[PDB]
């Protein structure tokens, strides 16, 4: 910035970029030289894109040279934490997480099931041998 | 329906986002040797956030393929080995302290989207002594250089006359992506 | 099998061995006490019909010991979409005469769901193949019971990766290496294709053709399983028909 007769001071990098905002002349007039004065202009103009707070879901932005990186909390995904990892319920992702069968319910939870000479646990997720030898077991080994 | 082109990786500090064309997908991602897993489901995107499933182990090669929907049509994205091909933000000057003709310049330990029990780890806890930062500067007309094994500088100014200063985090062995960007100026 | 390694007496209870007048023909693998997957091209030349005998906890064909169950063949079924000498639908469901005893040796592979076959198991990357198949592309068969690893590819990056003979149809999936070093072999035809997933094996494969065995610039294919479930579950649920050959509809 440029006040009245505030030109007529010598440069300086703290009242006039630091204190106030300066274009790049009055910063060319700090530095001077060319190379230096683009050096600290890239950056001191570059303006942080975390102004529009980006990242959600309780992440943390970090700003970069026109850019930004999100730090999300655990359950969140996704180039501004807008995803919601508890919301992948379904056959498609690891299985629904059954241990055998898994079963998509438009609107609801999934289903788990289990093969013959199987049966499934209360934990809704597990499946029990129910005979002596079900299928896909390898009895030396259990 | 039209397999998806021009797979590309956008990563720093380990935040690692695949991105692609044209502007319904699914993604997976595996290791050379590992099972695949489906990222991304029935996105609208072209473009998918792999980092949780890359900073489970950096020093790992990922491939990833994208899947197109109206076997599927699908693509594969280029290896991608996060440890030597994740971008180095760009650093910044936590401070500077000078005791009579010599000045302490500190760089700060940027944080990485790595996780290890409950922190986000820093550059340094990931990489160590593979890397330095290197200090670029000046008063007199010309330059000077200091590189570091840490993330601090410990140079001779001359007494009374100002400097500026701008580091730059810098992984030596690395053979492509070695140099990050160049630190916002810093004047005493 | 080449390049892989002996499967420890056991460790592949429901591989299963085909003999035609007492000589070795192929490999099957047990779905239940009654019922054997096996290949179509197995059956190509067969003659005498009354003569198939299918023996389960084999292991050392040197050997003989009371885990050794044979049974006698009553009926091989086989798509009618198949066409002898040929690749495409190499699948067959052979129905034992007696039921078989379920032992510490003699233990079914599971037949997955179709979906949980093509949505899931299809991505576990390794699964092991085995037999008592050639043990070199040019070599002889070995005596005791050979099992491998070998990873799975979608057919786009099989053709890709693979040099200029059959198209690989939706019918059959690739799984091997092209370097030359692992593969199976053709006297492992109709040996399966297990998956492990979450603490089971299942039924995703049938040792089906190749360029050689384990040739540079090739992989194995093997018969997709998943797309003959339904075809296999009707079958086993149907009644016993005459003649020892039976070409059923397909789908
Ligand atoms: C091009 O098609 C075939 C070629 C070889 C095999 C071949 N079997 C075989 C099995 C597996 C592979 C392999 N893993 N590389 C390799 C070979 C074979 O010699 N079978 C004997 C015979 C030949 C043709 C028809 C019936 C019986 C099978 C093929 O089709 C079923
Ligand atoms: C916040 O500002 C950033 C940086 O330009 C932009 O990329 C985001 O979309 C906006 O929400
Ligand atoms: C930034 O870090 C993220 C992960 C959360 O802990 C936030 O609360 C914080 O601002
Ligand atoms: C397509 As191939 C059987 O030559 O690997
Ligand atoms: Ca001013
Ligand atoms: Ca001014
Ligand atoms: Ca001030
Ligand atoms: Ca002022
Ligand atoms: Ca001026
Ligand atoms: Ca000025
Ligand atoms: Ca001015
Ligand atoms: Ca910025
Ligand atoms: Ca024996």
């Amino acid at each position: 910035a440029n006040a009245f007769l505030e030109e007529l001071r010598p440069g300086s990098l703290e009242r006039e970029c630091k204190e106030e905002q300066c274009s790049f002349e009055e910063a060319r007039e700090i530095f001077k030289d060319a190379e230096r004065t683009k050096l600290f202009w890239i950056s001191y103009s570059d303006g942080d894109q975390c102004a529009s707070s980006p990242c959600q879901n309780g992440g943390s932005c970090k700003d970069q040279l026109q850019s930004y990186i999100c730090f999300c909390l655990p359950a969140f995904e996704g180039r501004n934490c807008e995803t919601h990892k508890d919301d992948q319920l379904i056959c498609v992702n690891e299985n629904g997480g059954c241990e055998q069968y898994c079963s998509d319910h438009t609107g609801t939870k999934r289903s788990c099931r289990c093969h013959e000479g199987y049966s499934l646990l209360a934990d809704g997720v597990s499946c029990t041998p129910t005979v002596e030898y079900p299928c896909g077991k390898i009895p030396i080994l259990e | 329906t039209v397999a998806a082109y021009n797979l590309t990786w956008k990563s720093t500090n380990f935040k690692t986002i695949l991105e692609w064309e044209p502007k319904v997908y699914t993604v997976q991602i595996s290791t050379k040797s590992g099972d695949w897993k489906s990222k991304c489901f029935y996105t609208t995107d072209t473009e998918c956030d792999l980092t949780d499933e890359i900073v489970k182990d950096v020093k790992q090669t990922y491939l990833a393929r994208v899947f197109s929907y109206p076997e599927p049509l699908y693509e594969n994205s280029p290896e991608f080995t996060p440890y030597l091909e994740t971008n180095l933000g760009q650093p910044t000057i936590q401070s500077f302290e000078q005791v009579g003709t010599k000045v302490n310049v500190t760089v700060e330990d940027e944080r990485t989207l790595v996780r290890r029990n409950n922190t986000f780890l820093s550059l340094r806890d990931v990489f160590g002594k593979d890397l330095i930062y290197t200090l670029y500067y000046w008063k007199s007309s010309g330059k000077k250089t200091a590189k570091t094994n840490t993330n601090e500088f410990l140079i001779d100014v001359d007494k009374g006359e100002n400097y500026c200063f701008s580091v730059q985090a810098v992984i030596p062995s690395r053979t492509v992506n070695r140099k990050s960007t160049d630190s916002p100026v810093e004047c005493m | 099998i080449v390049g892989g390694k002996v499967c420890p007496k056991g460790e592949c209870p429901w591989q299963v061995l085909l003999l035609v007048n007492g000589a070795q023909l192929c490999g099957g693998t047990l779905i239940n006490t009654i019922w054997v997957v096996s290949a179509a091209h197995c059956f190509d030349k067969i003659k005498n019909w009354r003569n198939l005998i299918a023996v389960l906890g084999e292991h050392d064909l040197s050997e003989h010991d009371g885990d050794e169950q044979s049974r006698r063949v009553a009926q091989v079924i086989i798509p009618s979409t198949y066409v002898p000498g040929t690749t495409n639908h190499d699948i067959a469901l052979l129905r034992l005469h007696q039921p078989v005893v379920l032992t510490d040796h003699v233990v079914p592979l599971c037949l997955p769901e179709r979906t949980f076959s093509e949505r899931t198991l299809a991505f576990v990357r390794f699964s092991l193949v085995s037999g008592w198949g050639q043990l070199l592309d040019r070599g002889a068969t070995a005596l005791e019971l050979m099992v491998l690893n070998v990873p799975r590819l979608m057919t786009q990056d099989c053709l890709q990766q693979s040099r200029k003979s059959p198209n690989i149809t939706e019918y059959m999936f690739c799984a091997g290496y092209s370097d030359g070093s692992k593969d199976s072999c053709k006297g492992d035809s109709g040996g399966p294709h297990a998956t492990h997933y979450r603490g089971t094996w299942y039924l995703t494969g049938i040792v089906s053709w190749g360029q050689g065995c384990a040739t540079v610039g090739h992989f194995g294919v093997y018969t997709r399983v998943s797309q003959y479930i339904e075809w296999l579950q009707k079958l086993m649920r149907s009644e016993p028909r005459p003649g020892v050959l039976l070409r059923a509809p397909f789908p």
